[PDB]
C-alpha cells in the first residue's frame, strides 16, 4: 500500500504520508493528501483499501467535530485515538470490514506533550515515539532504532525524516511521488511546503 | 439400515434389524428401528439418525394433538404428516420413511416415503441400505391376503438375506404386528434366522 | 353504566352486552333454516326481492366450504362472507396437513374459536351473524348453528333470522312425527314449505326461495344447489300447503 | 492468516505458599515485523489479575468490556469482585461469542480474600475453563511453557522463589520463540501487597 | 407503539396542543436578536429569582450549532436540547455530505420542519 | 368510572371485572360435583337439553384434554372450548418438551397463571369460567385441581361448582366429617360413580333421568366419558338398595 | 476421552478419565469430565469441551427452573429432549457428545446423545477416542443383573482400557453412582494409577539468579480517605 | 376502542405546562429533604430518611445516597423504584463513555443524558414520567467540583448549594444566608445538617434518620474519594457539630 | 386485536398521588398477615394458610416459597400475582445472574430484579401494578442473613423484623417489644409463633401455619455427595409435626 511515517520528537509530531494515487497500472495523482484534520491539536494520516480510507477518515472527522461542538472543549489525543480504534475493533466483525490503518498525531494542550498512535485496521492500538504502517517500517526502522533520541528539536526530526524517505526512494520498487510532512505542535498543525 | 411392512389378511407387520453402524464401527448393535406415533401406527426410521428422530418426535406431537380434537388419526392422515415435515425441508434432511397402521375401517395399510418426500401407498414397502439385495426376493415371494404366520416368515426370510449381504445390516430381527386384537412385539435372534 | 359502550366488558350481570346487540342484527335479517336428514343435510334461505331490478337467481347466499360444506347465515351479509372465508382457509390447512377432509364436528369449532375470538377484544366488534352450516363426513351426516357469542351446538333441526320462532315449531312437529328419520328428497320439500311459512313475518314484500342439500345417496356426499325441475317441485309443493 | 499468532506473545501463571504469581512477554508484531516492546497483556479489577495472549485487538477489547463488567459488579454488590466468580465472567462472556469468538488465551490469577485461597485459572477462545493446581500457560510459545512449568515447578514455593522458577519459565520458553520476547514483566500477588518486576532479556 | 393523535383540528379550526406549546413560549424567559451592518447579537433575560446558582456549569441561553451559527430560545429549556442536539448533528452531516457548512436559513429551515413533524405525528406532542 | 371496564384496582383495592367473570360462570345454571376414590377420580355434571330441536350428543362441558386428563367447565360454552383448546395445545406441547404426559396439578397452574395475565393486562377480558381438571395422576395419585376467572387454582379432596355449589360442598363436608378419610373408600370407579350421583341428588334434592346427567371418570393411562346406558345402569343400582 | 454408563440393578454408574487434551499436548492432567444436571442426574461429556459444559449448564438451569413449576423432581427424559432438541437446532456446530444417567420417580435411565441430535439407549454405552477401548471391555464381561459393586468394577475397567490403549485418555477414573431412593455418590479420582515419579534432580533456583531492571509496588487497593 | 382508558400523559394545559411534570413535582414535595453543598475542597450531599423504625437495619439500607463512578454520586428525592430504573442507566453510560475514550465521563454529560431520558417521557410514548429530582455531586478535571439538579421535566441547573424534597423553601433560604465562596468543606458539613435540623418534620434529627456523603480532594494526593457515611459515623458528625 | 393500550394506566394526580400503587397497597392490607423475623444464625418467615374450603388440600397451595437454595419468599395481597411474581424471580435468578456468575444471587440484588418487575408494572403500557407485598428472607457468604419488603411500588426496605398485611400494625409493635439483636433462629422462630397467634381467628396448628426458615446447611436435602464445597440449601421448609412440636413449648 502507500507509505505513512510518523515520528514524535520533543515539542511536536511529525507526520509523512506518500503523494501517489495508483489505480494499477498508471499513477493517477501525484499531489494527493492521506490525511485529516480531526480537531485544531489533532491529525490522523491513513492508507488501506481505496475509498474506504477517505469514507473512514471523513466519519471520524465529522464525529470528533460534532464532540467539540457539543462540549465547547477538544478531547485529548488518547480520547480520540481510543474512539477511533473502538470503531475499527467494531469493523473487523462487520458484513464488510473497513481495510484502513491510520497514524494519530497530536498535541496534548493539558500534559504539554506531543502523542503519536499508531492503530491498524483490527483496532490493534500502540502508543511509539515513531510509526509506521504497510512495508514503510521494514525500510525506515533500522535508521529510527539508531538516530531517534526523545529530546529531538522539530528540525533534527525532519533530517532524520528525510534520511528514512532517501531509504525509501532507493530500496522500494514502487514510485511514491515523494511525501507531504505536517507538523503537530502547540500552535496546531501546519505543512511543510518544501521537502 | 433393511426394514419392511408388509399388509396381510388379519392388519399390517413392520419388520427391521438393529444396527446403528459409524463408518465400519458398531455404534449400538440392538436398536430398536419402530417407533409408535398412535396406539396401532408405527414408523420405520432410515437416512439421518438425528434428522429421523427429529421428524419422528414432531409427527408423534401433531397425531397426539390431532386425537385430542378430532379423535384416532387414519394411517393416511400420518403419512400425510412425515410427507409434509420430509418435502417442506427435502434440502436439510436425509430421511427414508416407511408408515405401517392399522384402522378398523380402512385396515392394514403400508405408506413409503423415500428422500425426495413423495408418498406411494403400496402392499409392501422396503427401505434402508440393505433392501436393495432383496428386491428379487421379496418381489417373487410376495403375495397379498397372507396369514400373520406367513407374513413373519416373509419378512424374517427377507430381513435375513438383506443382513447377510449388508454390512450396514446386522443383530436382532424386531417385527411388530397391528390387528384389531391390538399391538404384538416380536425378536427374533441371529442363531434362528441364519439358518434360514 | 357504560358496560354496551365496550366490546369484551363484563356487565355487573356478567354479560357482553355488544355480543347481544349483535344478535338483534342477526334477528333484524331474513330466515335462514337446516334439516337433518337419513344421509345428509337441507339448509334454505329467505331472499328479499327489494325491487323488480334484481336479477332471479343471481344474488346467490348460501357459500360452498371444501366441497362437503354448506353454510348460509341471517343478518350482515358481509360478516357472513368474512366468516366463510376464514372457514375455507381452516378448511384448507387441515386438508393440507391431515390430507382428509375437514370432519363438521372440527370445521364447527374452527368457525366457534374465530367467532369466540371476537368477543376477547375492544378492538374488533362481534360478528352480526348466526351460521347455520354442516355436511356428511366419514362419520355420517352432522348440523351445526353458530351465534355471535362464538356458541354453537349440533342440530336435528336449526332456524334463525326474523321468523326463527314460526320456523322452529314447524321444525318440532317434524322431530316429533318422524322419529325413525326424514329422506333428503322429503327434507327440500319441508325446508321449501317451512320458508314459505316463516315470509309471514315478512309478508311485505314478496321473496325468493333458495335451496342446497348434501346427502350420501343423492349428491354423493358433495354439497349441490336445488336446480330446475326439483326446486320447482319443492315450491309447488310449498304454495299448495299454505293454501 | 492464524488470528492466534499473528501479534504473538505469551503468559503464565503459578501457585505459591500463601500466594500466586503471573508473568507475560512484552511483545506486540506484524508477523515477522516486531512494532512494540511495551505492550503489557497482564491488566487486574481490583485484587482479581487478568492475563490475555491472542490478536492484540481483542486483548484490548476484553480488557475494555471486564473493566467494564466488574466496576458495574462493584457499583451493585457493593465488594470488589473474587477471582472464582471473575473466572465464570470470562468463560460467559467468551461462549455468548461461540460462532463469533475473540481469539484469545484468557488466564485468571487472584487470592480469594476471605478464604486466602490461590486462585489461577486459564480459558480457550471460547470459554472452557482449565482449573490446574500447579500452573496455567498460554500463547505462540505455550508448548514451550508446558515443557518449562513441568519440570521447574514444585509446590508450595515462598513468594521470592516463585518469582524466580515463573521469570526462567517465561524467559527460556519466549527465547526459544520467534513472535515472543522484547522484555517481560512479573506480578508477585500475596494477599495484600502485590509487587510488579521487569525483567532483563535478550532484545531479538 | 403510542399511536394517539394529540395534536388535532377543533371545531373552529385550531390545533391546540401547537396553541398551548405558544403559551409555553410565552412563560419562558425573554430572548432577543438584533443585527447590525457586519454583526448580530443575541440578548437573553436570566430570572434572578435562582441565586446561588453556579453559572460557570449552568446550561447557557445561546447554544453554538456550527463555528459560524448560534441559536437562543424561549419556553421549556429540555425541549431546546432535543432541538439543538438534532440541529448539530445536521450541520456535520451537511459538512460531511455537501463539503460546505450549513447557511443560517437551512438551519432555521430544518429545525423548523422537525418542530412541524411534531405537529402531525402520532404519540408526540 | 372506568376502573369498572378494564382489570385496574378500584380504591378499595378490587377488580371488578374479575368479579363480574365469576358471576358469569353461573350464566349456564349447571351443577358440577368431583371426588376421588382409591384408583379413579370421578366428575359428575348436570346436562340440562332445553330446546327439543338440539342434538342432545353435541351438549357437553365434559372435555377429554389428554389421555390421562379431563376437564368439566362451569361457565359459557364459548369461553370453555377457547379453554379446552388451549389445555389440549399446551398438553401436547408439554409432553413434546420434556417428553412425560403433563400432570393435571401442572397443567391447572399453566391455565390459572394464563387467567392471571387477563388479570393484569388491559387488551385481554377474563374467560368466564371455572376449569375442574380430574385424572389420577402417576405421582400424586387421584388429583382435582379447580381454577377460576381471578388466576386462582388450588388441590381437592372433592368439589362442587354453580349455583347450588354451597349445598353440595357442605353435604361432601359432613361425609368427609363422618368417614375422616381424604377419598371414597371403594376399589371399583362404578361404585364411586354412585356415591357422586347419590350425593348430589340428596344435595340438589332431585331425582335424575339418564338424559338429565353428564359423568367423566379417570383411572390409571385414561380419561373417558360414560354413555347415557352406561349412566341407566348406575341409577338402576342406585335404585335398587 | 473415554467415558462409560452401566445400568445394574438398582441403577445405574457413569465414569470418565481425567484428560484434557490441546491436539497432542495435555492441557489438564486431572480434568473432571463427570458434570450435574440435576442432583441424581448425571451426564459425561467428550467432543468439544466448551460445548458440553456449556450445554449441560443451559439445560441443567432449565431443568432446575421446571423442577420449581411443576414440584417434581427432574426426570432424565425431560434432560435428554432439552438436550436433543437444542443440539438438533445448531445441526451439530455445537459439538456436545454425551452419555446422560441418572435416576427420577420413574426409575433408573442411561442414555447417549451424539452432537447432530440423534439419541441412543442402552444397558452398557461409551464415548470420545477410547470408546472402542472402553467397549470392547464392556462386550466381554457384561452380564444381566449386575450389583453395584460390579457395575463400578466392570465401568472403572472400561476407562482403565481407553487410559492404556488410547493416547487422547489418561490419568485417573472418576465415577459417580446413581441408586434408587438414594443420594447419587460423586467419587472424584475413585483410581489413581498415574502418579509422576519423584524426579532426579531439584530445579530450585538461588535467589537472585534473574536480571530485574525495575521494582514497584501495584496498588491493588482503592482510593484512600484523608 | 382503548383511546377511552387513555390519560394522555404527554400535553400541555391551556396555561402551557405539564400536567404529569407538575404533578410528579408535588410528590416530590413530600419526599425525605436532600442537601448538596459545593465547597473549593469538595462537595457534602445530606438526606433525611422519611419516618422510619427501630426495626429497620440501617447499616445496609441505602434509599437516599447512591454511587454512579468512583467521581459521580446523587441524592434521591421521589419514588426509589423509579430513581433505581435511572441510576442502573447512569451507571452505564457512564462506563459506554469510559470503554469508548478511555477518560472518566465529565459530570454534565452524564447529568445531561440522565435530562434527555426523563425529558423524552413528558414529550413522546404516552407512558407515565419518572417522579424523582437529583443532586449530583460529581469532580472532573475540567470544571472540578459540580453541583446539578434534574426534576422530571427533564430540565437541569448547576448550584454552589442546593436543596429538593419537602420545605426547599426553607432549606433554600437558610443555605442562601450562610453560604459563602471561599468555604471549606467542614464548614459545608456544618451547614448541611444545620440546615435540615431546623426544616425537618420531625422532632429532633439523630443519625438513623440520615445518609451523608462527601467527595473531597481528601484523597492521597492528585485524586478524589468517595465517602458514603456509615450509621456510626454520622452519629459521631452530629455530636462534633453539636446537633445531639 | 394487538394490545392498543401503549399508555401508562398508572398517573399521578393533582395531590401527586399514584393512584392505583395505593388501591394496590388497599389490597395488600385487606390480604392475611405474613411476617419476617431476622435472628444472628438464621432468618424466619411465617404466614396463615386460610383455607378456602374444608374440602381443599391447604398443602398444595404454598404461601411460602423457594426463590433459590438459600433464599425463601412469603406475601400479603393477592395469592395468583404473588405465584407468577415467584416464577420470574426464580427465573430472573438464573438468566441475569447465575448463568453468568455461575453462583445464586445475593439476597439484596435478587430483591432488587424483583422489585424492577414491579416498578414497570408501575409505569408500563395497559397493566396495573402487582397487588402484593413479599417479604424475602435469604443468606449469602457476603452479606450473611437479610429480610426484605418489596411493595407494589417496587420500593424495597431491610428489616430486623417486620409484618405485612391485615394486622400488620399490631403485629410490629409486638416485634419491637421482643426483637434484639442476640436472638437465636429458635428463639425467633418462637416470637414468629407468638405474633402470628394475635392475628389468627379459628384453627392455631401446623396443618393451619405456613413457616420456613434460613439457616444451616442442610446436607440431606442436597440429593448427592462426593463435593465438599457443595454443602446444600439453608432454606428448609418447617414440617406439620416440627410446628406443633413448638405449640407445645409455647
Ligand atoms: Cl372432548
Ligand atoms: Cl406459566
Ligand atoms: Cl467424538
Ligand atoms: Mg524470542
Ligand atoms: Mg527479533
Ligand atoms: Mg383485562
Amino acid at each position: 500500500m502507500d507509505i505513512i511515517l510518523g515520528i514524535r520528537v520533543q515539542d511536536s509530531v511529525i507526520l509523512a504520508s506518500s503523494k501517489a494515487v495508483t489505480r494499477g497500472i498508471s499513477v493517477l495523482k501525484d499531489s494527493d493528501d492521506k490525511t485529516r484534520q480531526l480537531s485544531p491539536h489533532t491529525l490522523m494520516s491513513f492508507a488501506g483499501e481505496a475509498g474506504d480510507t477517505v469514507q473512514f477518515a471523513e466519519y471520524i472527522q465529522a464525529n470528533i467535530q460534532l464532540y467539540s461542538i457539543r462540549e465547547d472543549y477538544e478531547l485529548s489525543p488518547q480520547a480520540v485515538s481510543s474512539f477511533v480504534r473502538q470503531e475499527l475493533a467494531k469493523s473487523i466483525r462487520s458484513r464488510r470490514p473497513y481495510q484502513v490503518n491510520v497514524l494519530i498525531g497530536g498535541y496534548d494542550k493539558k500534559k504539554n506533550k506531543p502523542e503519536l498512535y499508531q492503530i491498524d485496521y483490527l483496532g490493534t492500538k500502540v502508543e511509539l515515539p515513531y510509526g509506521a504502517h504497510g512495508y514503510s517500517g521494514f525500510y525506515t526502522f533500522s535508521l529510527l532504532d539508531h538516530h531517534y533520541r526523545p529530546d529531538m528539536t522539530t528540525e533534527e526530526g525532519l533530517d532524520l525524516l528525510k534520511l528514512c524517505v532517501q531509504e525509501l526512494e532507493k530500496r522500494m520498487p514502487m514510485d511514491f511521488k515523494g511525501v507531504i510532512v505536517k507538523i503537530v505542535d502547540k500552535d496546531g498543525i501546519r505543512q511543510v511546503d518544501d521537502f | 439400515t433393511t426394514i419392511m411392512a408388509v399388509e396381510f389378511d388379519g392388519g399390517v407387520v413392520m419388520g427391521s434389524d438393529s444396527r446403528v453402524s459409524a463408518g465400519e464401527a458398531v455404534v449400538n448393535r440392538v436398536f430398536d428401528k419402530l417407533s409408535p406415533l398412535h396406539e396401532r401406527i408405527y414408523c420405520a426410521l432410515s437416512g439421518s439418525a438425528a434428522d429421523t428422530q427429529a421428524i419422528a418426535d414432531i409427527v408423534q406431537y401433531h397425531l397426539e394433538l390431532y386425537t385430542s380434537q378430532y379423535g384416532t388419526p387414519s394411517t393416511e392422515t400420518a403419512a400425510s404428516v412425515f410427507k409434509e415435515l420430509c418435502y417442506e425441508n427435502k434440502d436439510n434432511l436425509t430421511a427414508g420413511i416407511i408408515v405401517a397402521g392399522y384402522d378398523d375401517k380402512n385396515k392394514g395399510e403400508v405408506y413409503t416415503i423415500p428422500l425426495g418426500g413423495s408418498v406411494h401407498k403400496l402392499p409392501y414397502a422396503i427401505a434402508g441400505s440393505g433392501s436393495t439385495f432383496i428386491y428379487g426376493y421379496c418381489d417373487k415371494n410376495f403375495r397379498e391376503n397372507m396369514s400373520k404366520e406367513e407374513t413373519v416368515d416373509f419378512i424374517k426370510h427377507s430381513l435375513s438375506q438383506a443382513i447377510k449381504w449388508d454390512g450396514s445390516s446386522g443383530g436382532v430381527i424386531r417385527m411388530v404386528v397391528l390387528t384389531a386384537a391390538g399391538v404384538e412385539r416380536l425378536i427374533f435372534y441371529p442363531d434362528e434366522y441364519e439358518q434360514l | 353504566t357504560g358496560y354496551d359502550l365496550s366490546n369484551s366488558v363484563f356487565s355487573p350481570d356478567g354479560r357482553n352486552f355488544q355480543v347481544e346487540y349483535a344478535v338483534k342484527a342477526v334477528e333484524n335479517g331474513t330466515t335462514s333454516i337446516g334439516i337433518k336428514c337419513n344421509d345428509g343435510v337441507v339448509f334454505a334461505v329467505e331472499k328479499l326481492i327489494t325491487s323488480k331490478l334484481l336479477v332471479p337467481q343471481k344474488n346467490v347466499k348460501i357459500q360452498v366450504v371444501d366441497r362437503h360444506i354448506g353454510c348460509v347465515y341471517s343478518g350482515l351479509i358481509p360478516d357472513g362472507r368474512h366468516l366463510v372465508n376464514r372457514g375455507r382457509e381452516e378448511a384448507a390447512s387441515f386438508k393440507k396437513l391431515y390430507k382428509t377432509p375437514i370432519p363438521i364436528p372440527a370445521f364447527a369449532d374452527r368457525l366457534g374459536q374465530y367467532v369466540q375470538a371476537h368477543t376477547l377484544y375492544n378492538s374488533v366488534r362481534p360478528f352480526g351473524v348466526s351460521t347455520i352450516f354442516g355436511g356428511v363426513d366419514k362419520n355420517g351426516a352432522h348440523l351445526y348453528m353458530l351465534e355471535p357469542s362464538g356458541s354453537y351446538w349440533g342440530y336435528k333441526g336449526a332456524a334463525t333470522g326474523k321468523g326463527r320462532q314460526s320456523a322452529k315449531a314447524e321444525l318440532e312437529k317434524l322431530v316429533d312425527h318422524h322419529p325413525e328419520g326424514l329422506s333428503a328428497r322429503e327434507a327440500v320439500k319441508q325446508a321449501a314449505k317451512i320458508i314459505y311459512l316463516a315470509h309471514e313475518d315478512n309478508k311485505e314484500k314478496d321473496f325468493e326461495l333458495e335451496i342446497s342439500w348434501c346427502s350420501l345417496s343423492e349428491t354423493n356426499g358433495l354439497h349441490k344447489f336445488v336446480k330446475g325441475d326439483l326446486l320447482q317441485e319443492a315450491i309447488d309443493f310449498a304454495q299448495k300447503e299454505i293454501n | 492468516s492464524d488470528p492466534s499468532s499473528i501479534n504473538g506473545g505469551i503468559v503464565v501463571a503459578m501457585t505459591g505458599k500463601d500466594c500466586v504469581a503471573i508473568a507475560c512477554d512484552l511483545r506486540l508484531g506484524s508477523q515477522s515485523l516486531g512494532v512494540s516492546n511495551k505492550f503489557e497483556k497482564i491488566f487486574h479489577y481490583g485484587h482479581v489479575f487478568l492475563g490475555i495472549t491472542g490478536l492484540a485487538t481483542d486483548v484490548t477489547t476484553l480488557n475494555e468490556m471486564f473493566r467494564y463488567k466488574t466496576n458495574l459488579y462493584k457499583l451493585k454488590e457493593e465488594r470488589a469482585i473474587e477471582p472464582e466468580t471473575f473466572t465464570q465472567l470470562v468463560s460467559s462472556s467468551l461462549y455468548e461469542r461461540r460462532f463469533g469468538p475473540y481469539f484469545v488465551g484468557p488466564v485468571v490469577a487472584g487470592i480469594n480474600s476471605k478464604s486466602g485461597k490461590p486462585f489461577i485459572a486459564g480459558f480457550d477462545l471460547i470459554g472452557c475453563i482449565d482449573e490446574a493446581k500447579d500452573f496455567i500457560v498460554s500463547g505462540t510459545a505455550s508448548d514451550q511453557l508446558f515443557g518449562m512449568c513441568e519440570s521447574l515447578y514444585e509446590p508450595n514455593l515462598e513468594p521470592e522463589d516463585l518469582f524466580e522458577t515463573i521469570s526462567q519459565a517465561l524467559l527460556n520458553a519466549a527465547d526459544r520463540d520467534a513472535l515472543s520476547g522484547w522484555g517481560a514483566v512479573v506480578y508477585i500477588i500475596k494477599k495484600d501487597e502485590v509487587v510488579k518486576r521487569y525483567l532483563k532479556m535478550r532484545q531479538d | 407503539g403510542y399511536d394517539r393523535a394529540l395534536s388535532i383540528f377543533s371545531p373552529d379550526g385550531h390545533i391546540f396542543q401547537v396553541e398551548y406549546a405558544l403559551e409555553a413560549v410565552k412563560r419562558g424567559t425573554c430572548a432577543v436578536g438584533v443585527k447590525g451592518k457586519n454583526c448580530v447579537v443575541l440578548g437573553c433575560e436570566r430570572r434572578s429569582t435562582l441565586k446561588l446558582q453556579d453559572t460557570r456549569i449552568t446550561p447557557s441561553k445561546v447554544s453554538k450549532i456550527d463555528s459560524h451559527v448560534v441559536l437562543s430560545f424561549s419556553g421549556l429549556n429540555a425541549d431546546s436540547r432535543i432541538l439543538i442536539e438534532k440541529a448539530r448533528v445536521e450541520a456535520q452531516s451537511h459538512r460531511l455530505t455537501l463539503e460546505d457548512p450549513v447557511t443560517v436559513e437551512y438551519l432555521t429551515r430544518y429545525v423548523a420542519g422537525v418542530q412541524q413533524r411534531y405537529t402531525q405525528s402520532g404519540g408526540v406532542r | 368510572g372506568y376502573d369498572r371496564h378494564i382489570t385496574i384496582f378500584s380504591p378499595e383495592g378490587r377488580l371488578y371485572q374479575v368479579e363480574y367473570a365469576f358471576k358469569a360462570t353461573n350464566q349456564t345454571n349447571i351443577n358440577s360435583l368431583a371426588v376421588r376414590g382409591k384408583d379413579c377420580t370421578v366428575v359428575i355434571s348436570q346436562k340440562k337439553v332445553p330446546d327439543k330441536l338440539l342434538d342432545p350428543t353435541t351438549v357437553s362441558y365434559i372435555f377429554c384434554i389428554s389421555r390421562t386428563i379431563g376437564m368439566v367447565v362451569n361457565g359459557p360454552i364459548p369461553d370453555a372450548r377457547n379453554a379446552a383448546l388451549r389445555a389440549k395445545a399446551e398438553a401436547a406441547e408439554f409432553r413434546y418438551k420434556y417428553g412425560y404426559d403433563m400432570p393435571c396439578d401442572v397443567l391447572a397452574k399453566r391455565m390459572a397463571n394464563l387467567s392471571q395475565i387477563y388479570t393484569q393486562r388491559a387488551y385481554m377480558r377474563p374467560l368466564g369460567v371455572i376449569l375442574t381438571f380430574v385424572s389420577v395422576d402417576e405421582e400424586l395419585g387421584p388429583s382435582i385441581y379447580k381454577t377460576d376467572p381471578a388466576g386462582y387454582y388450588v388441590g381437592y379432596k372433592a368439589t362442587a361448582t354453580g349455583p347450588k355449589q354451597q349445598e353440595i360442598t357442605t353435604n361432601l363436608e359432613n361425609h368427609f366429617k363422618k368417614s375422616k378419610i381424604d377419598h371414597i373408600n371403594e376399589e371399583s370407579w362404578e361404585k364411586v360413580v354412585e356415591f357422586a350421583i347419590t350425593h348430589m341428588i340428596d344435595a340438589l334434592g332431585t331425582e335424575f333421568s339418564k338424559n338429565d346427567l353428564e359423568v367423566g371418570v379417570a383411572t390409571k393411562d385414561k380419561f373417558f366419558t360414560l354413555s347415557a346406558e352406561n349412566i341407566e345402569e348406575r341409577l338402576v343400582a342406585i335404585a335398587e338398595q | 476421552t473415554t467415558i462409560v454408563g452401566v445400568k445394574f440393578n438398582n441403577g445405574v454408574v457413569i465414569a470418565a478419565d481425567t484428560r484434557s487434551t490441546q491436539g497432542p499436548i495435555v492441557a489438564d492432567k486431572n480434568c473432571a469430565k463427570l458434570h450435574r444436571i440435576s442432583p441424581k442426574i448425571w451426564c459425561a461429556g467428550a467432543g468439544t469441551a466448551a460445548d458440553t459444559e456449556a450445554v449441560t449448564q443451559l439445560i441443567g438451569s432449565n431443568i432446575e427452573l421446571h423442577s420449581l413449576y411443576t414440584s417434581r423432581e427432574p426426570r432424565v427424559v425431560s434432560a435428554l429432549q432439552m438436550l436433543k432438541q437444542h443440539l438438533f437446532k445448531y445441526q451439530g456446530h455445537i459439538g456436545a457428545y454425551l452419555i446422560v444417567a441418572g435416576v427420577d420417580p420413574t426409575g433408573s435411565h442411561l442414555f447417549s446423545i451424539h452432537a447432530h441430535g440423534s439419541t441412543d439407549v442402552g444397558y452398557y454405552l461409551s464415548l470420545g477416542s477410547g470408546s472402542l477401548a472402553a467397549m470392547a471391555v464392556l462386550e466381554s464381561h457384561w452380564k444381566q443383573d449386575l450389583t453395584k459393586e460390579e457395575a463400578i468394577k466392570l465401568a472403572s475397567d472400561a476407562i482403565q482400557a481407553g487410559i492404556w490403549n488410547d493416547l487422547g485418555s489418561g490419568s485417573n477414573v472418576d465415577v459417580c453412582v446413581m441408586e434408587i431412593g438414594k443420594d447419587a455418590e460423586y467419587l472424584r479420582n475413585y483410581l489413581t494409577p498415574n502418579v509422576r515419579e519423584e524426579k532426579q534432580k531439584s530445579y530450585k533456583f538461588p535467589r537472585g539468579t534473574t536480571a530485574v531492571l525495575k521494582e514497584s509496588i501495584v496498588n491493588i487497593c482503592d482510593i484512600q480517605e484523608e | 376502542g382503548s383511546r377511552r382508558y387513555d390519560s394522555r400523559t404527554t400535553i400541555f394545559s391551556p396555561e402551557g405546562r405539564l400536567y404529569q411534570v407538575e404533578y410528579a413535582l408535588e410528590s416530590i414535595s413530600h419526599a425525605g429533604t436532600a442537601i448538596g453543598i459545593m465547597a473549593s475542597d469538595g462537595i457534602v450531599l445530606a438526606a433525611e430518611r422519611k419516618v422510619t423504625s427501630t426495626l429497620l437495619e440501617q447499616d445496609t439500607s441505602t434509599e437516599k445516597l447512591y454511587k454512579l463512578n468512583d467521581k459521580i454520586a446523587v441524592a434521591v428525592a421521589g419514588l426509589t423504584a423509579d430513581a433505581e430504573i435511572l441510576i442502573n442507566t447512569a451507571r452505564i453510560h457512564a462506563q459506554n463513555y469510559l470503554k469508548t475514550y478511555n477518560e472518566d465521563i465529565p459530570v454534565e454529560i452524564l447529568v445531561r443524558r440522565l435530562s434527555d431520558i426523563k425529558q423524552g417521557y413528558t414529550q413522546h410514548g404516552g407512558l407515565r414520567p419518572f417522579g424523582v429530582s437529583f443532586i449530583y455531586a460529581g469532580y472532573d478535571d475540567r470544571y472540578g467540583y459540580q453541583l446539578y439538579t434534574s426534576n422530571p421535566s427533564g430540565n437541569y441547573t448547576g448550584w454552589k448549594a442546593i436543596s429538593v424534597g419537602a420545605n426547599t423553601s426553607a432549606a433554600q433560604t437558610l443555605l442562601q444566608m450562610d453560604y459563602k465562596d471561599d468555604m471549606k468543606v467542614d464548614d459545608a458539613i456544618e451547614l448541611a445538617l444545620k440546615t435540615l435540623s431546623k426544616t425537618t418534620d420531625s422532632s429532633a434529627l439523630t443519625y438513623d434518620r440520615l445518609e451523608f456523603a462527601t467527595i473531597r480532594k481528601g484523597a492521597n494526593d492528585g485524586e478524589v474519594y468517595q465517602k458514603i457515611f456509615k450509621p456510626q459515623e454520622i452519629k459521631d458528625i452530629l455530636v462534633k457539630t453539636g446537633i445531639t | 386485536m394487538t394490545d392498543r393500550y401503549s399508555f401508562s394506566l398508572t398517573t399521578f394526580s393533582p395531590s401527586g398521588k399514584l393512584g392505583q400503587i395505593d388501591y394496590a397497597l388497599t389490597a395488600v392490607k385487606q390480604g392475611v398477615t405474613s411476617l419476617g423475623i431476622k435472628a444472628t444464625n438464621g432468618v424466619v418467615i411465617a404466614t396463615e394458610k386460610k383455607s378456602s374450603s374444608p374440602l381443599a388440600m391447604s398443602e398444595t397451595l404454598s404461601k411460602v416459597s423457594l426463590l433459590t437454595p438459600d433464599i425463601g419468599a412469603v406475601y400479603s395481597g393477592m395469592g395468583p400475582d404473588y405465584r407468577v411474581l415467584v416464577d420470574k424471580s426464580r427465573k430472573v435468578a438464573h438468566t441475569s445472574y447465575k448463568r453468568i456468575y455461575g453462583e445464586y444471587p445475593p439476597t439484596k440484588l435478587l430483591v432488587s430484579e424483583v422489585a424492577k418487575i414491579m416498578q414497570e408494572a408501575t409505569q408500563s403500557g395497559g397493566v396495573r401494578p402487582f397487588g402484593v407485598s413479599l417479604l424475602i428472607a435469604g443468606h449469602d457468604e457476603f452479606n450473611g442473613f437479610s429480610l426484605y419488603q418489596v411493595d407494589p411500588s417496587g420500593s424495597y426496605f431491610p428489616w430486623k423484623a417486620t409484618a405485612i398485611g391485615k394486622g400488620s400494625v399490631a403485629a410490629k409493635t409486638f416485634l419491637e417489644k421482643r426483637w434484639n439483636d442476640e436472638l437465636e433462629l429458635e428463639d425467633a422462630i418462637h416470637i414468629a409463633l407468638l405474633t402470628l397467634k394475635e392475628s389468627v381467628e379459628g384453627e392455631f396448628n401446623g396443618d393451619t401455619i405456613e413457616l420456613a426458615i434460613i439457616g444451616d446447611e442442610n446436607p440431606d436435602l442436597l440429593g448427592y455427595t462426593g463435593i465438599p464445597t457443595d454443602k446444600g440449601p439453608r432454606f428448609r421448609k418447617l414440617t406439620s409435626q416440627e410446628i406443633n412440636d413448638r405449640l407445645e413449648a409455647l
